[PDB]
């Protein structure tokens, strides 16, 4: 539910700041994706 | 040696007490000593206690192998005549002819599992209900 | 040789002392003028270290140590049922009488049992002089309570000929029942037998468990069920409930006698137990009766000396053990191991051993191990046949509330049930907080021939059931990125029907008059109902999907938004004012209004 | 932290009870 | 009878470590004696044995171990363990940490000498707590109820208004004569003010006894002041059938001590690095309350705690967790809203509640309705969680009627004056007018005929 | 031959949990064996772990409750723990230090052995061929075991790892195109329902006159547990390499063993490895585990299957983690695939069998063995990743492919990995129903397979 449950080890600590990084950088990928969408969305309803 | 986890001396001391209750079982039953064919299948554990032996010397012959000494072969066998004798004490104004006490042990003797059994279902059935009505006070649901 | 030594030093719960050569260890010793109880926990010369049962602020060095031979021993014998002992035995009831105080003063001496009672004996009259016996042989019944006839017993390590047997009549304590003779030696008995509590009560054999052990909750005795002779664990964070299914399994189960173990409990909850338990009644033979005929609370709380908490769970299965060598079908409430574990890991500290995780002994699984394996189903010793049972259930207190815990990482390896309890259910009240996820019961495959034979229904239902409440977690985490629009109608219909399973069917108010036990009959007609529904649902969907007249989870519920009302009211059926054929005529009306329901929509 | 602290005193206490064991 | 024999005093100290000194040459010294030290500038300390070894005994020194000295400091023990000197006399009055007099009044006459340990509550003559106390606060007295003779923390983040909210309780507290042990342990001064304005203010400072440590008083001490309070509330309670209420103040600022204590002595660490012993410390604290057979009194415990880094799960919340009877939360997502007092009932519960109320005790609606709001304001937080990442859209009408409820509910049921008492009733039937925005049908944990007598209204 | 008198002390200086610390010992040996006989007069046997002049460190096997600093009369052996040995030892039962606990009489030696056995010569090791079908699909084909390989279950706690070893137990012998195993059992720390569960399937499948079970149970003393695998394998060692027998050696519970190493060394003051444990976990764990194989001039083989209850679940954990350094692999059993209903749970992923390539090819299997399990063992892993993009980026954004991994996934768990407890299934049928599942995708995307053999065997 609340955590991953990957076992404590400096293993898991690898693991998961890789992961932090992979989130934090598929955010604002998929920001991008959706602010290029919105720009677009935008100009279509005034258009 | 530690069978069950009990001690040479517990294992053997259960035995000897298999052994002198399934003579008192037996002595309870039949004290006319008619119950032959159940008789003849106890001859062997008997006895030792129709002897008037000491507790300690049956424990010895018990060590050196001269007693019967499976504890679990004991056990099954003193099933088969504790519940003939529990089925005896529930009914004993009316104690039933001894050949029906006979073809009843054939009966159990022939089962896989007596302890299972819904022969020891009814038997406690009737225990639950006699054991109750040797106490209970004058009451229509009594009565 | 002296019989006493002298306190050589003293560290909390720990106590050195000298002129101790021929000391035992695990032998118990009192300590100080006062004559505090402990035990010898290592030797280290002509010099012992006692881990002391009781406080020893106020100790001096140069106290007297008195040394007694015997192990930790608990007495055994009539008037144990409905009274409360500490971790050392000591009964509460008398301590309070002899002493009018509050509270327990350090150095009480009180006998273990009420050597004055005369109770009623009753001998087997199957025994008599000359007859050979031996140990868990029945001599004579006490009818020591209205439910409870207690069974007096020869002790285990003892055996012989009878060289005497009292008759009918009154006795105590004290006065001498039965007397044998081995190998020219005599052996007085009274009808209290005395047992070190840290060596197993021995048995004919252990036999594998088959019978459940029927307890007032749905989700334990539907998903998870234990079985009499079975061990279990509740581990759970603090709030969690893991202490009421304790009090609710002895306040209602089939279990024949409970000794309730309150291990560094709350003070309050044995207050609890000894208001209700004297007010709650049971049933036998058409009389109404206290239920605390049929308990013994071992109570030691968490301010109580921190060392006795690892006698008081030795008491408590000991006393387990005695009773199930009746032939009772005994439960035993280990109300807290990890408060246990927490003990060993003081003793350990004091002693400078090394610590495993968490600063816990190496020997703590260890412990852990030869204690819950302590259960079983039993071939009793002696002769006059009993099957009795011990049932163990340990409330495990994971500290932070994580199952990485010690405690727990052991107790899972040993245990064959496993209730684990989520904290997020017991924050929104969802009550008992089983996860149904992470629990698990090993003994399905042998209790699956009991329900064949009296259920035989149920193993379909309860497979349904578990997988239902395994599809709801699969589809959140779908639901979490997309919303629940992406659902098919096969899934809508699953999360309702987990709801209800869910809300209505797991989530059971143990206080309340309607929630307080509920029968198999009644379980299983609320389970049968909510997942007939299902099926009708699923069928009535994939009946109709294959065409533009399609059924939709939306569509049953605005036709049959009065049954899913209905199969939500099932909980509140009341075992004292309905009938199990009344409950079930009920739930018999739920099938066919579904029935008549689903053939209107197809 | 706390096994290696509780290993060097417990090597404390043999150091000087190995010198004390000199006499 | 009296300890008669003379008092020994050693200048053998013969070792000093961290907060301990070690004599030597020792008669029979007695585990936990306390010893009183004087330094060779003449200034008084005391301290307790902690551990004896023949002629050996580890004394651990309250007031710190700075200026002991080798040769020249002189420890008088005493003969034994920590008395206390107690009377109702102490009401009205205010003590440093130690229970040595602050409020310029003399020293205290004993009305009798007491063991500061107190002793274990036989478990046969303790009495199950019930008679509910209106704390006049909502969110308790509604949803988390506090029995007479309860004992049940407040659980606060750091800088979150809890102590308003004690002080509210030391206000408002009263049953369906009273009186308050105070202690406060690692208390910062511009708090101490606070407090001690605060019995001005409601009145009450005659009926109740501060016991004061503040952060730069010594830390050992911080052990023995929620000791002292309890030992006091035994007293009043047990021997003067006062109604007593104990609030322990920041038991992280003596758990703090606790942890220092380990450290100090190379005690084996649990989590944090608590001792292991840090439950049964907690207990020995937390189990003196409750009532006891033939006493009217019942000591009651409102210990306080700021959880570290705001984590439920810390050992100091956890432990206290296991022992006292259900916990109180006050929360940040709630004071940031200014929603006072910020508890939040849902992390929250009472473990007496469930016999405190109910017919006799509140209305017969009481029960049924605190579960529901607990059913409410859970889904509500779920749908809330929800609407945070799918919006709006994705919510049903009945998901957004569980929106609403959760503000509806912290806008009045929980957001209450600091001074404005609120009766059960008036909470009963603000909890009603709340669950009135859903159909009868949906309230699925009240039962059919408490829906007909509490519904329509 | 011990023509010298045995002596004997009462000098039990100290007692400090499972140690006993003797003093004015005479020239002890390390490893000797002692009898403490109680007050009560009854005996505990130990072994000595640490001497210095005078003093003499013993480990006590019964526990050490009941001994006594001046009462204790502790007789010394001379000697090192060596076993008693003969082929009587198959067809019945003995508790962890090797005494009888059916009715029977004590071991008739045919020879004595020293537990701890002696180094096998790496020269003499003959290297292990035949693969033996075990008759489950998961680790006959996608993994296998030679005989004489070492590869041991790890199982988390609760899980069916007991009903997969009797299982093996059972169905398990060498490919067809007198030989059975005899099976030496060892159980250590078992709860009873497992003591109960092996000893009954041994004697309901009527294999029973072939097997030999040593028994620790969990409420057996710590202690024992040391002894219990080892003596074990001087039984298979006897039997194999001195008999002929192919042996088969199931240790139910390395966790419970290690555990037992951990209690001791801890008493010891010991330096800990990770978790506690003795730093000597590894040497010691390899002293069990390596005594496997068969050797030079023998017929006779030991292969071995140590049980490992994986501690909170944690592959990383130091006693699977060393055991998988020593073990030719391992066989995962999962708490996933458990939950999910699949019997066995064997995570066909992270199990490995170091010796498997070269226990396959013609003559020893069908020819496709190889090239079917690399396929069909990169298929389940990928099924795995698309399962999480199924949550990550959506059902809507898998491929087709992606759809066929996924399908294939789930055809697999329910048709490769599920047995049921009694299908012996042939290394032939497993393969079998290998290409019945790669025949869900097209041919050309079966990269990890030659192009000859799926002209031969994907038409099908
Ligand atoms: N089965 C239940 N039915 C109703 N309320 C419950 C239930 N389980 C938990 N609660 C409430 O939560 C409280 C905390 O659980 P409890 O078992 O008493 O504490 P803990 O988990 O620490 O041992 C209970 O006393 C009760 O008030």
């Amino acid at each position: 539910k609340d955590r991953i449950e990957i076992f404590p080890s400096r293993m898991a600590q690898t693991i998961m700041k890789a992961r932090l990084k992979g989130a934090q950088t598929g955010r604002n990928l998929l920001k991008k994706k959706s602010d290029a969408l919105t720009l677009r969305f935008r100009q279509i309803l005034k258009k | 040696i530690k069978m069950g986890g009990l001690t040479s001396e517990q294992y053997h001391s259960q035995v000897v007490g298999k052994i002198g209750y399934i003579a008192r079982c037996m002595q309870t039953i039949d004290p006319e000593n008619n119950l032959k064919k159940i008789r003849e299948d106890y001859q062997d554990v008997l006895i030792w206690a129709e002897k008037n032996y000491r507790f300690e010397e049956i424990l010895e012959a018990s060590k050196s192998g001269k007693c019967p000494n499976d504890l679990d072969a004991l056990s099954r066998r003193s099933l088969i005549l504790q519940e003939l004798l529990r089925l005896v004490s529930s009914i004993s104004p009316f104690k039933m002819k001894l050949d029906l006490i006979e073809s009843q042990y054939e009966k159990m003797k022939q089962h896989v599992n007596l302890w299972k059994s819904d022969y020891h279902v009814k038997l406690n059935q009737l225990n639950q209900l006699t054991d109750y009505l040797k106490n209970a006070a004058p009451t229509p649901k009594n009565n | 040789e002296s019989t006493f030594g002298y306190v050589h030093g003293v560290s909390g719960p720990v106590v050195t002392a000298c002129d101790m050569a021929g000391a035992a260890m695990y032998e118990l010793v009192r300590v100080g003028h006062s004559e505090l109880v402990g035990e010898i926990i290592r030797l280290e010369g002509d010099m012992a270290t006692i881990q002391v049962y009781e406080e020893t602020s106020g100790v001096s060095v140069g106290d007297p140590v008195l040394r007694t031979g015997k192990p930790l021993s608990v007495e055994l014998g009539p008037g144990i049922m409905g009274a409360i002992f500490d971790g050392i035995q000591r009964p509460l009831s008398d301590i309070s009488s002899q002493t009018q105080s509050i509270y327990i003063p350090r150095g009480v001496n009180v006998s273990a049992l009420s050597r004055d009672i005369k109770w009623e004996f009753i001998p087997s009259k199957n025994l008599r002089v000359g007859s050979h016996i031996t140990g868990g042989d029945i001599y004579g019944i006490v009818n020591e309570n209205s439910l409870i006839k207690h069974k007096i017993m020869l002790p285990p390590r003892s055996r012989g000929s009878v060289t005497y047997i009292a008759p009918p009549g009154n006795y105590d304590a004290s006065d001498v029942v039965l007397e044998l003779e081995f190998e020219g030696v005599k052996e007085k008995l009274s009808m209290v037998q005395v047992w070190p509590v840290r060596q197993v009560r021995p048995v004919t054999e252990k036999l594998p468990a088959n019978h459940p052990l029927l307890t007032g909750q749905r989700v334990l005795d539907a998903l998870f069920p234990c079985v009499q002779g079975g061990t279990t664990a509740i581990p759970g964070a603090f709030g969690c409930g893991k202490t009421v299914i304790s009090q609710s399994l002895s306040k209602y189960s089939n279990s024949d006698v409970i000794i309730y173990v309150g291990c560094g409990e709350r003070g309050n909850e044995m207050s609890e137990v000894l208001r209700d338990f004297p007010e709650l009644t049971m049933e036998v033979d058409g009389k109404v009766e206290s239920i605390m005929k049929r308990t013994a609370l071992v109570a030691n709380t968490s301010n109580m000396p921190v060392a006795a908490r690892e006698a008081s769970i030795y008491t408590g299965i000991t006393l387990s053990e005695y009773f199930r060598d009746m032939g009772y079908h005994v439960s035993m409430m280990a109300d807290s191991t990890s408060r246990w574990a927490e003990a060993l890991r003081e003793i350990s500290g004091r002693l400078a051993e090394m610590p495993a995780d968490s600063g816990y002994p190496a020997y703590l699984g260890a412990r852990l191990a030869s204690f819950y394996e302590r259960a079983g189903r039993v071939k009793c010793l002696g002769n006059p046949e009993r099957e009795g049972s011990v049932s163990i259930v340990g409330a495990v207190s994971p500290p932070g509330g994580d199952f990485s815990d010690p405690v727990t990482s052991a107790t899972l390896g040993i245990v064959q049930v496993f209730w684990g309890l989520d904290k997020k259910l017991a924050q929104r009240k969802h009550f008992p907080s089983v996860n149904w996820l992470i629990s698990y019961s090993k003994y399905m495959r042998a209790l699956d021939e009991y329900y064949d034979k009296h259920f035989t229904e149920f193993v379909p239902l309860r497979t349904k059931a578990k997988e239902i409440l395994q599809e709801e977690e699969d589809l959140a985490e779908i639901v979490q990125l997309v919303g629940k629009a992406s659902l098919a109608e096969t899934d809508k219909i699953t999360l309702e029907v987990a709801k209800l399973i869910k809300d209505d069917f797991l989530q059971q108010n143990g206080y309340t008059p309607y929630d307080r036990f509920c029968p198999f009959y009644k379980t299983v007609g609320m389970l049968s109902n909510m997942i007939s529904f299902y099926d009708m649902a699923r069928r009535a969907v994939e009946t109709t999907a294959q065409s533009d007249n399609k059924i939709t989870w939306s569509i049953i519920r605005e036709h049959m938004g009065e049954i899913l009302y209905k199969l939500s009211s099932m909980k509140f059926k009341d075992p004292v004012k309905d009938g199990e054929a009344k409950i079930k005529a009920d739930y018999a009306q739920l099938l066919e209004d579904m029935q008549n329901a689903f053939r209107s929509l197809e | 932290f706390y096994r290696l602290k509780k290993i060097q005193e417990k090597k404390k206490i043999i150091k000087e009870k190995s010198e004390k064991d000199l006499e | 009878n009296y300890l008669s024999q003379p008092r020994l005093t050693y200048k053998t100290v013969s070792g000093v470590n961290g907060p301990l000194v070690i004599l030597d040459h020792v008669k029979f010294p007695r585990y936990a004696e306390i010893v009183h030290l004087t330094l060779p500038d003449g200034t008084k300390r005391s301290g307790q044995v902690l551990e004896v070894s023949g002629s050996k005994a580890v004394v651990q020194v309250f007031e710190g171990t700075s200026g002991i000295d080798a040769k020249k400091t002189s420890c008088e023990f005493t003969g034994d363990i920590l008395r206390t000197p107690v009377s109702e006399d102490m009401l009205g009055r205010v003590f440093n940490g130690s229970g040595k007099p602050i409020d310029r009044g003399p020293v205290v006459l004993a009305e009798d000498f007491l063991d500061i340990m107190g002793q274990p509550i036989n478990p046969q003559c303790r009495i199950y707590p019930e008679e509910m106390i209106q704390t006049g606060i909502s969110a308790i007295d509604g949803m988390n109820s506090i029995a007479r003779g309860q004992k049940i923390p407040i659980f606060s983040a750091a800088g979150l208004p809890h102590n308003e909210i004690a002080a509210q309780i030391c206000r408002q507290a009263g049953l369906v004569n009273f009186a308050i042990v105070f202690a406060a342990m690692g208390v910062n001064m511009e708090t101490a003010r606070f407090f001690k304005s605060d019995f001005e203010e409601n009145g009450s400072m005659d009926n109740v006894c501060l016991f004061l440590n503040l952060a730069n008083d010594p830390t050992i001490e911080r052990i023995i002041t929620p000791r002292l309070a309890l030992t006091t509330a035994e007293f009043l309670a047990y021997q003067c059938e006062k109604h007593v209420l104990v609030i322990l103040t920041d038991m992280s600022s003596y758990a703090e001590a606790l942890r220092e204590v380990s450290a100090a002595r190379e005690e084996v660490p649990g989590r944090r690095g608590f001792p292991g012993y840090m439950y049964t410390d907690l207990a020995t604290i937390y189990e003196r309350a409750g009532r006891v057979e033939g006493r009217n009194g019942s000591i009651t415990q409102i210990p306080i705690l700021t959880m570290p880094n705001d984590d439920i799960t810390h050992p100091i919340p956890d432990l206290t967790g296991y022992i006292t009877e259900g916990q109180i939360y006050v929360d940040r997502q709630l004071h940031n809203r200014q929603i006072y007092p910020p508890i939040n009932v849902l992390p929250s519960l009472s473990r007496l509640m469930k016999s405190a109320i109910g017919e006799g005790m509140t209305r017969k609606d009481h029960a049924d309705v605190s579960n529901q709001l607990y059913a409410c304001y859970a889904i509500g937080k779920d749908v809330q969680a929800m609407k945070a990442v799918v919006g709006e859209e994705a919510l049903t009408s009945d998901d957004l009627l569980y929106l609403e409820f959760l503000q509806k509910f912290e806008k009045n049921f929980i957001t209450q004056g600091p001074y404005e008492n609120r009766t059960v009733y008036e909470t009963l039937d603000i909890g009603w007018q709340l669950l009135r925005i859903f159909p009868k049908e949906m309230l699925k944990r009240i039962p059919q005929s408490t829906l007909s007598e509490f519904y329509p209204r």
